[PDB]
RNA sequence: UUAGGGUUCGAUUCCGGAGAGGGAGCCUGAGAAAUAGCUACCACUUCUACGGAGGGCAGCAGGCGCGCAAAUUGCCCAAUGUCAAAAAAAAAAGAUGAGGCAGCGAAAAGAAAUAGAGCCGACAGUGCUUUUGCAUUGUCGUUUUCAAUGGGGGAUAUUUAAACCCAUCCAAAAUCGAGUAACAAUUGGAGGACAAGUCUGGUGCCAGCACCCGCGGUAAUUCCAGCUCCAAAAGCGUAUAUUAAUGC
């Protein structure tokens, strides 16, 4: 017996899977951005809806409560890392106009080919996995890595590069 | 070709422990260029420079972790103080990496079957 | 009547199928589609284009 | 209607407790009468030996012959009728084969020309019915 | 599982209690009413040249039975603990089916392959237009062409107690490999609820489909086949229970 590793959902389908307006919305980014499967738009809400439930939570609070207090600043530090949102931002209602694109924008597979290093989003897919890419000198080949508002700006190649 | 290929080996952590009468030094390697891992051998040459040890006999090294993407290598190794002490001291199959290891002991199973026949005799 | 079983499936035709060329697959098929429905059109679905249509013949 | 004073709370209760036994909702769960009654004793399959092959009728807005299979449970000892839910598989279910049984759909209320009935004949011989029915496997008479 | 209030589960890794075929009695010990300790009876059960003598897996594997239902008679004390007169080593490394490791393992859970790009032709949309014509974007296609990479192969090796898995690599002087990328994705659906057929053949209240509403009596959008398209995707259907849906 004897495990004490824990195991956990990153992702959910949405209720009545047939609604035709989720289904425009969904194609829509899953071609656009090159995303395997719907799987991987879900993740993300997942993910999103998490933070915007203790944000929600912690806005309710009277000023000067220790929930407001440390947590809040947590909360807003690392949307300020991967560049959601910018440095202007500190109410947490900003936290909570963030949405499903602003996520996927900033994953390895988009911000690769927006810095000029392939020439399409399906094309930059292929350039992670084949191990030719780097996110500082580090080689990455996930496409679901989410690269630093800094770290964006340092991509370069791999060292086991032909193309570098 | 249009490189050599080379094996660096760093290390930076280090102790002494003189209750043992050990170091015990996390290693670094990085070998920029080289195919596939970094046999140990190399590895005892550059440690035995770095420390001024006569040997690599005394140099015993265990586990190598090799990171994700392109060569790199981490590990841990142990230098001893004389040769008596590594052979004391240190686990058998660290020595028999060496060769100075001891042969194995005969398969359980036939020592618990005999084990349990010997509790029957009265001489 | 116990047994008159399978009588339709006995009489049908079979073409047995027909050879076809492999499909994209991963993102490359959900692209395919995207394209088709989405683009090089005025229209999105909807209902107003329709993503199957057939030709006529026969009516009643 | 209700009570709302701070000492009302037993009232309360009591009130629930009675009016649960006049939901059926309840009683389908919490009662062993009807654990019993169910012929797989609640569980998700049962296995049975084929009896005799028993041609069933349809009711009257839909006219159709329907193939039911009479079968006999080992865990209980009790009959039952079941479905073939494939069509021209009644040749692929032969008599003293060990055979499974399912409930299908709705399980308090029968199955529209189907009077009597909720359950569905799954598997034969362990072989999947629909494998057979869609060539893949064959039936072993081994 | 639920916005909240709640609803439902707990045999099972940790803690507490109880039990060792069913019962009772007892010794020893600081601690036991111990069961791989003892005594007796009962239900079973194994040997015996039949005078007698034994057995207790709800310990690990494994076998029989059972049921809808569940793994190897594998390797190791290297690790983690425990017991001991005991550190290791010295000729000279205690024991442990506790425990670790591997095998089997689509219960469940994380990541991710099955293609990507430039030329030519065809189609659609938008802008300008002398209506000839041009530009931009997207799709499809040929004996079209170009690179790159994993699955897989191997190792100068490395991991590990030993060996694997992962990882790193195809020379550092010297080491493999895709083009129908045959290394070819499936399971359920297309009348309504509910995303997708004004189809074509076959059947004709028969065969069957249908959770429910309803389809089939030769004019089938629902059956039986083919093509076409849709949803999810290395997962997808079916059954039963339970929770949400329920302010039923």
């Amino acid at each position: 017996m004897r495990n004490y590793n824990n195991f956990n959902r990153v992702w959910k389908a949405p209720r009545r899977p047939f609604e035709k307006e989720r289904l425009d919305r969904e194609m829509k980014l899953c071609g656009q951005y090159g995303l395997r499967c719907k799987r991987e738009i879900w993740r993300v809400n997942m993910t999103l809806s998490k933070m915007r439930r203790t944000a929600r939570l912690l806005l309710t609070l009277p000023e000067n409560h220790p929930r407001r207090q440390l947590e809040g600043s947590a909360i807003m530090r690392r949307c300020h890392d991967y560049g959601f949102l910018e440095e202007e931002k500190d109410k947490l209602d900003y936290v909570l106009s963030l949405t499903v694109p602003d996520i996927l924008e900033r994953r390895l597979q988009t911000v690769v080919f927006k810095h000029g290093l392939a020439k399409s989003v399906h094309h930059a897919r292929v350039l992670i996995l084949q191990r030719h890419i780097a996110v500082a000198k580090q080689i990455v080949t996930i496409p679901s890595f989410i690269v630093r508002v800094s770290s964006e700006h340092h991509i370069a190649f791999a060292d086991a590069s032909p193309f570098g | 070709q249009k490189k050599k290929a080379e094996v660096t080996v760093r290390t930076s952590q280090f102790k002494v422990n003189k209750l043992l009468n050990r170091k015990q030094f996390i290693v670094e390697v990085n070998h920029p260029g080289w195919c596939g891992t970094v046999p140990a051998k190399l590895i005892r040459s550059r440690l035995a420079s770095l420390y001024k040890v006569a040997d690599e006999n005394q140099i015993s090294v265990f586990g190598f972790k090799t990171k994700f993407g392109g060569g790199k290598t981490t590990g841990f190794g142990l230098i001893y103080d004389d040769l008596a002490a590594l052979k004391r001291i240190e686990p058998n199959y660290r020595k028999a990496r060496l060769g100075m290891g001891k042969k194995k002991q005969p398969a359980r199973k036939s020592v618990k079957e005999r084990r349990n026949r010997n509790k029957k005799i009265r001489g | 009547s116990l047994a008159r079983a399978g009588k339709v499936k006995n009489q049908t035709p079979k073409v047995a199928k027909q050879e076809k060329k492999k499909q994209p697959r991963g993102r490359a098929f959900k692209r395919l589609k995207y394209t088709q429905r989405y683009l090089a059109k005025t229209l999105k679905p909807g209902e107003k284009l329709h993503m199957n249509k057939q030709p006529p013949g026969k009516a009643g | 209607t209700k009570a709302n004073g701070q000492h009302a709370a037993r009232k309360l209760v009591r009130l629930r407790r009675k009016n649960r036994w006049a939901d059926k909702g309840w009683k389908k769960s919490h009662t062993f009468v009807a654990q019993k009654a169910n012929p797989f004793g609640g569980s998700s399959h049962a296995k049975g030996i084929v009896l005799e092959k028993i041609g069933v009728g349809a009711k009257q807005p839909n006219s159709a012959i329907r193939k039911c299979v009479r079968v006999q449970l080992i865990k209980n000892d009790k009959k039952i009728i079941a479905f073939v839910p494939n069509d021209g598989c009644l040749h692929f279910i032969e008599e003293n084969d060990e055979v499974l049984v399912s409930g299908f759909g709705r399980s308090g209320h029968a199955v529209g020309d189907i009077p009597g009935v909720r359950f569905k004949i799954v598997k034969v011989s362990n072989v999947g019915l629909y494998a057979l029915y869609r060539q893949k496997k064959e039936k072993p008479r081994n």
